[PDB]
């Protein structure tokens, strides 16, 4: 299809929106109630082109854009005089009302409103008359509300409840007195409450944990970053200002994490700016903790680790590939234990087997929208990784949207589309201990025990191919669902397997990989995916070594006589009693980390590491492919005593003075180098992002805008004199704004998206060939899997039922957004929102005990009698207990373990 | 802590079996609410939304739409004049003054005794009958300022 | 009275038309008329309308087709299918066929509403059955049709 611009032939899309073809064009036409993501409506009338039948015609008729077709053979105008003052009438309704409070605002030049009025070139006023008030509402710890500022485009309700399917937020009022919120004052509850903030082109929906410490946008120091707290690996734009990090944005990523993030990676950046952190080398002697720089700590760290007999090196799942790869060379490959449980890294490493040797395709985050027939295992997707969840509920929208393409009616207009579907849903079926937040799309949910879901699993497996082995002892009444399931499943075009190692079985992924196994026998475009537990547990697994366990029986023997720990807390993946026996038994202790961890005390030496907002680094997603993230700041800028160097500088340094009685502080690409020469399996990590050596016409790329203010006064208060920027020698990036953010740059990466006249975030359309598609010059990260040519075998292990019995209880885990994640409970704005630490009950178990509901109860493990409030679980089962996971005191791998003497306190 | 009866129940049951969604029995069931005790609680969305199915949202949404869903308390009888044209024609502000005289009331404001609440409405829908103004289901036409006392103290 | 009558019901003299009636009392707003917001008021939403060419004859009250039509509509083709359809074209001669309810309104000597042909003129309506002004008014403005 063609179409004629201002006179102007263009070739564009035919069975898109106009708006969206003239904004992939590079043309500008201003917009409020259109979102790439949300379709189009007609909230405002911002898009009014001048539509002509023909090419000799001079009357027209103002159409609006994101609601004509781009058909073939239109003929329109967007800059002749009667669109152009049409759009300036608009803009001029809009700010008929509108408060005078820009400066004292929080969007400021993030603002899309600025932009339009701007661009429409208003402004003169002659409205005189009196404006329109509304009161505000406490919307919880991160979004505050402002809802003067409201244009009334209708974008937020629509993402809310349209896309995200959040029952909170809602328009209220009359034709002039319309609001936007909530019915009462509470907390949003939806997961992905935060993306109102860059969703509301105004002021309304805004970042409380930005509100807090505010800067603008052009004083923000950015960086391509990955979010670090947990599986999916959402590209985010971290920025930063006097050194502590100031606010998360969304980077766009039309992949994986295209519009939307959730709200653990949106607010849980507070952990990188505590003022507990250890910002230097700390070593002990008695009870002495002084302060050395680097080269006296690699020296004195150097000799400890000469003197000693053996070392031993325990990784962790948070740190970068570079990170562990560099404690991988510090110790022996013999000796270097990564440091998670046996039963969690069984886990891991079967569901990595799934991935890499499955021979079955796992789909990407933008393609998990796609799919047909959802089944989820044993994962409470929706709360461990939530992303997953929001594209499952844009799968599950897919049906609607195939039943409007049958009649013929556009896919930009989601209005019609939802007319037509009327809770018209794909097949979802969700398993876990308790519900779950994708219990209102689900065709059906599953509260069982972990034993049962999986038994559920090889059922399905077995009545989709006989092949597969059997399950005895199933209820014809489960056995209903069970062939409802399966008639779901292979009427499906592309269905979808989700799991993960959360669910803390091995036999969950097992039934999983056999449901896919048998979906693939058949024909089907079937795809799995699962979510781990953080953000490289996948890199960990395939970089491979020892369980924590065997670093600790190490301990406790004496075989070994030095640890180093990198960015581990220890007490996550084992008991904490243990862990600190073997410590305390060890005669040196070192921990290379960037939070102050319980272990820290009587750990003979503490390197000050960098966390993702001061480190260069590589992490893997849960899908398998591998994305860096870029260091945002350089932390010696201010308070230059600190030096909080990268993990792998660290312990590369460290493996150089003990070889070579020297330093080194190398660089990034080396370490890359290194990587990919020695493992084999890692070698797609220089293929993410290119080399440090790597300019767009000779020029690097500028991590802060080229309106970055105060720079000569930004240190004064130390010293007027002022210092020289920060080199960045590892990466592709300089520390000023003489770099290169344009939009037509041939690179994937990019810090922030700002253009002429789109100060906003929707400015992301400008750096995409198309809007709301893939990113312009490729995407960020290689996938670094292929599928293998033949799957895996019929896995033949099929669970018992699960038996309750008397004096024990089965432990089963929740796994809470704000609660569950070793980093997130650092933030204090995440404090407030986490829940009180509670356990669940069964109401016969309850019964059974003589416990009400909100009372204490004791329970003992690892001989430890601790106190914590029941509640009552309606879909929780008999003979089981639940517990929140990740929390202070109750370990992730508690999940799947036994529990003794349920007493009341 | 608002409680539906049991009458109010049914009547919310009768009402979804009636359409193909409880979502559209959510305005007639604010209607059973608001005719049986007079205006719409604050709880009462929360216990259309349970019983429906539908979010609190969607129902405080329908709630404060429509005009005559009242989520204020309201006296025992709503006076609504008519505030049209072809009520302005024959005549509403003598009427409205007769009524604000009588009342010493503003429209959108109820009387101390909690007896009348006085609005207006977009049209009566009787405009050949001079002008037009409803009190309690009951339509009143062909109205003069000096009828106003008359006609309005033969309501409780 | 018709659903005991036999009709309105299922079996419909016989013919096994199966068709049911209700009435729904909107809860009162000037936008519920339009088609679409009735149709969005009628499934108990804010009755905001919705955009056409997707239209309530292929895609309108939850997805399946309907149509709106007024009670007027509603009510003159009884006529044409008991009296006939030349009589109901032959009844004016204007290419607007059938009889409207017309009527003035507005401080005028006999304001009413009366059934007439399409074709008369409003100076006719006013002059004879709405009797026209008042004795001491001038008719300074007029509209055909209310507000
Ligand atoms: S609150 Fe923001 S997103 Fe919602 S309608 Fe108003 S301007 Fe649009
Ligand atoms: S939302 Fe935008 S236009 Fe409104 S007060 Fe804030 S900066 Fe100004
Ligand atoms: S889904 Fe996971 S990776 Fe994505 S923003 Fe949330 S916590 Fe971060
Ligand atoms: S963008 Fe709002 S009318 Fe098109
Ligand atoms: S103008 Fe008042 S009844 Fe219509
Ligand atoms: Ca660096």
């Amino acid at each position: 299809a063609t179409i004629h611009v201002d006179g102007k032939e263009y070739e564009v899309n035919g069975a898109d929106n106009l708006l969206e073809a003239c904004l992939s064009l590079g043309l500008d036409i201003p917009y409020f109630c259109w979102h790439p993501a949300l379709g189009s409506v007609g909230a405002c009338r911002q898009c009014a082109v001048k539509q002509y039948q023909n090419a000799e015609d001079t009357r027209g008729r103002l159409v609006m854009s994101c609601m004509t077709p781009a058909s073939d053979g239109t003929f329109i105008s967007i800059d002749d005089e009667e669109a152009k003052q049409f759009r300036e009438s608009v803009v001029e309704w809009l700010m008929t009302n509108h408060p005078h409070d820009c400066p004292v605002c929080e969007e400021g030049g993030n603002c899309h409103l600025q932009d339009m009025t701007v661009m429409t070139g208003h402004s003169f006023r002659r409205y005189r008359f009196t404006k329109r008030t509304h009161r505000n509402q406490d919307l919880g710890p991160f979004i505050s509300h402002e809802m003067n500022r409201c244009i009334a485009c209708y974008r937020c309700v629509r993402y809310y409840k349209d896309y995200a399917g959040g029952t909170d937020l809602g328009v209220y009022g009359a034709h002039d007195n319309v609001y936007f919120g909530r019915p009462e004052d509470g907390t949003l509850e939806s997961e992905f409450s935060g993306n109102l903030v860059e969703i509301c082109p105004t002021g309304v929906f805004t970042d409380k944990t930005h509100s807090e410490r505010y800067n603008r946008k052009w004083d923000m120091q950015f960086a391509p970053s990955i979010c670090q707290q947990c599986s999916i690996g959402c590209n985010i734009s971290p920025g930063e200002r006097y050194g502590e990090l100031r606010r998360i944005e969304n980077r766009y990523n039309g992949t994986v994490n295209h519009y939307f993030l959730c709200d653990r990676g949106r607010f849980g950046y507070g952990y990188v700016n505590l003022k507990d952190r250890p910002r230097q080398p700390v070593q002990r002697r008695g009870d002495d903790f002084i302060t050395l720089n680097a080269e006296q700590a690699m020296q004195g760290a150097a000799d400890i680790l000469r003197q000693s007999k053996k070392v031993i090196g325990i990784g962790s799942p948070r740190a970068s590939v570079e990170s562990n790869f560099a404690l991988r060379e510090l110790v022996g490959e013999e000796n270097f234990y990564t440091g998670i449980a046996h039963g969690e890294q069984e886990r891991l490493q079967l569901a990595l087997k799934v991935l890499r040797e499955g021979g079955i395709y796992t789909p990407a985050l933008r393609e998990i929208e796609s799919y047909d027939a959802v089944l989820v295992l044993g994962e409470d997707v929706t709360q461990t990784g939530a992303r997953v969840a929001l594209a499952v509920r844009q799968a599950v929208k897919g049906k609607a949207r195939e039943m409007a393409a049958a009649q013929k009616v556009a896919d930009w207009q989601i209005a019609a589309i939802l007319n037509i579907g009327q809770r018209a849903k794909h097949p979802l079926f969700v398993t876990n201990v308790d519900d779950t937040r994708l219990d209102d799309i689900a065709a059906w949910t599953y509260r069982a025990p972990v034993e049962d879901q999986a038994r559920l699993g090889f059922a399905i497996a077995h009545a989709l191919d006989n092949s597969a082995p059997a399950v005895d002892g199933i209820e014809p009444e489960l056995q209903s669902k069970i062939d409802v399931i399966v008639q779901a499943l292979a009427g499906a075009k592309k269905p979808l397997i989700i799991s993960g190692t959360n669910a803390g079985s091995l036999e969950v992924i097992q039934a999983a990989a056999n449901v896919a196994k048998a979906l693939k026998g058949r024909g089907a475009d079937v795809g799995i995916t699962m979510i781990a537990r953080s953000v490289n547990s996948m890199g960990l697994g395939i970089m491979g070594g020892g369980s924590l366990e065997e670093a600790l029986t190490e301990l406790e023997t004496g075989r070994a006589d030095a640890v180093v720990v990198l960015e581990n807390d220890l007490h996550r993946h084992a008991s904490a009693t243990r862990v600190n026996a073997a410590l305390a038994k060890a005669p040196l202790v070192m921990v290379v980390d960037h939070q102050r961890t319980a272990i820290m005390e009587n750990a003979h030496l503490v390197l000050s590491a960098a966390s993702f907002a001061e480190s260069d680094g590589t992490v893997i997603n849960n899908e398998g492919r591998a994305q860096r993230f870029f260091q945002v700041y350089d932390p010696a800028y201010y308070d230059s005593k600190t030096v909080m160097l990268e993990s792998w500088r660290w312990l590369h340094s460290l493996h150089s003075t003990l070889l070579s009685r020297e330093v080194d502080w190398t660089q990034l690409d080396h370490v890359i180098d290194a990587v990919v020469a020695k493992i084999p399996e890692l070698a797609g990590i220089k293929d993410a992002a290119p080399d440090a050596t790597f300019r767009i016409r000779g020029q690097k790329l500028a991590r802060e805008p080229h309106r970055y203010s105060g720079r000569t006064a930004m240190r004064a208060n130390i010293s007027v004199h002022e210092p020289r920027q920060p080199q960045d020698i590892d990466t592709m990036f300089t520390f000023s704004m003489e770099g290169n953010n344009q939009p037509t740059a041939h690179r994937s990466q990019v810090p922030f998206a700002w253009a002429p006249g789109w100060n906003s975030p929707q400015a992301w359309n400008k750096f995409q060939d198309e809007v709301g598609g893939k990113l312009r010059f490729g995407d960020p990260g290689v996938r670094l899997f292929e599928t293998s040519e033949n799957g895996l075998d019929y896995f033949t292990s099929v669970p018992a039922r699960f038996q309750p019995q008397d004096g024990k209880w089965r432990i089963a885990p929740y796994y809470h957004l704000f609660g569950s994640d070793e980093l997130s409970q650092r933030a204090p704005v995440f404090q407030s929102r986490m829940p009180q630490p509670y356990i669940k009950l069964n109401p016969a178990d309850a019964a059974k005990l003589g416990v009400n509901a909100g009372t204490r109860v004791s329970f003992s493990y690892d001989g430890n009698t601790v106190t914590l409030p029941v509640e009552i679980a309606e879909g929780l089962t008999a003979g089981q207990v639940g517990l929140p996971m990740g929390m202070s005191g109750i370990a992730p791998v508690l999940a799947g373990a036994h529990l003794e003497d349920l007493k009341e306190a | 802590a608002f409680e539906l009866s049991a009458a109010e129940r049914e009547a919310i049951e009768h009402e979804m079996h009636h359409y193909e969604d409880p979502r559209a029995a959510s305005i007639e069931a604010l209607k059973i609410v608001q005719k049986q005790r007079g205006w719409v609680p604050d709880g009462a969305i929360h216990a259309i939304a349970d019983v429906l199915g539908i979010p609190a949202s969607d129902v405080e949404g329908v709630a404060t739409f429509y005009s005559q869903i009242f989520r204020q308390p309201v006296g025992r009888h709503v006076i609504r004049y008519c505030d049209s044209v072809v009520c302005h024609i024959n005549g509403y502000q003598g009427i409205q003054a007769a009524l604000e005289k009588k009342l010493n009331i503003k429209p959108g404001q109820t009387t101390f005794d909690g007896r009348f609440t006085l609005l207006p409405t977009c049209c009566l829908g009787n405009c050949d009958k001079g002008p037009n103004m409803m009190i309690d289901e009951d339509t009143h036409a062909h109205l003069t300022p000096e009828a106003i006392p008359e006609l309005l103290e033969r309501y409780k | 009275e018709a659903t005991e009558a036999g009709l309105l019901g299922k079996n419909i003299m016989g013919t096994g038309f199966d068709f049911e009636l209700f009435v729904h009392t909107g809860a009162g707003r000037y936008i519920c008329g339009e088609e679409t917001a009735l149709i969005n008021s009628l499934e108990g939403r804010r009755a905001n309308p919705r955009s056409k060419p997707p239209f309530p004859a292929t895609s309108g009250a939850w997805g399946k087709p309907t149509c709106v039509n007024n009670v007027e509509t509603l009510c003159n083709v009884p006529a044409i299918l008991a009296n006939g359809v030349e009589w109901y074209q032959n009844i004016s001669k204007s290419k607007d066929a059938g009889t409207k309810l017309m009527g003035f309104s507005g401080r005028v000597k006999n304001p009413g509403l009366w059934e007439l042909p399409f074709g008369t003129t409003a100076r006719e309506i006013l002059e004879d059955y709405a009797g026209g002004m008042r004795d001491g008014l001038k008719f300074k403005a007029w509209q055909p049709g209310g507000a």
